[PDB]
């Protein structure tokens, strides 16, 4: 793909308060630089090619 | 349809009545004329606006849901998402078809109802002073000028004033 025969597989992990992230690795780790905040609410996603209007 | 006034004993509607839904046409010694009846028209309108009020501008907010289009074949999980959506779509579609058929049936009938009520009210006012000619019109058996006609429409007609006169005319030989 774009001249690259190797691959990366992406995973995710949610960590609750009072809990702890533990990473044990002996190679091939593609490390996170941090975390995303996760919220709840009315948000969503839609696939569309319609232009945005004012 | 169900009361049998509109599309019934009333042969047809009057296209020239543009200032109300129900009203009166008369003929007398001074001529023939027309006036809308405001209260019956409004009664019908009020009922129809009520339906609209339940239906117009009352949509439900939905946000994140499930996906409904798919670029890859996936089987079991995908079948269910599609089936869930089709099932949902079919049921909402059913309620709407049924809703409109039902609403429409009730509206023609309620409008038929309002026409009949105005006829019936009119019938009662005239007491023994008029006879039902059978097509929604009354033959009034006394001299009845514009003021007289106006009084019937205005609900102030005094049957006692004309009763003697009318009876002589009705029960002639
Ligand atoms: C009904 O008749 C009464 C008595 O004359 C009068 O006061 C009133 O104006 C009439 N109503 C209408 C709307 O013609």
């Amino acid at each position: 793909i774009r001249n690259i025969p190797s691959r990366i597989s992406i995973y995710w992990t949610i960590v609750k308060p009072g809990d702890i992230l533990l990473i044990n690795s002996t190679g091939n780790l593609i490390a996170p630089r941090g975390y995303f905040k996760i919220r709840s609410g009315k948000s969503s996603i839609m696939r569309s090619d319609a232009p945005i209007g004012k | 349809g169900i009361f049998g006034a509109i599309a019934g004993f009333i042969e047809n509607g009057w296209e020239g009545m543009v200032d109300g839904w129900y009203g009166f046409r008369h003929q007398n010694s001074e001529g023939r004329g027309q006036a809308a009846d405001l209260k019956s028209t409004q009664a019908a309108i009020d009922q129809i606006n009520g339906k609209l009020n339940r239906l117009i501008g009352k949509t439900n907010e939905k946000f994140h849901q499930i996906e409904k289009e798919f670029s890859e074949v996936e089987g079991r999980i995908q079948d269910l998402e599609k089936y869930v959506e089709d099932t949902k779509i079919d049921l909402w579609s059913y309620n709407a078809e049924l809703l409109v058929a039902l609403e429409n049936q009730h509206t023609i009938d309620l409008t038929d109802s309002e026409m009949n009520k105005l006829f019936e009210k009119t019938k009662k006012q005239l007491r023994e002073n008029a006879e039902d000619m059978g097509n929604g019109c009354f033959k009034i058996y006394h001299k009845c000028d514009n003021a007289c006609i106006g009084s019937i429409r205005n609900g102030t007609y005094d049957h006692d004033v004309y009763r003697d006169e009318a009876l002589n005319n009705r029960f002639q030989i």
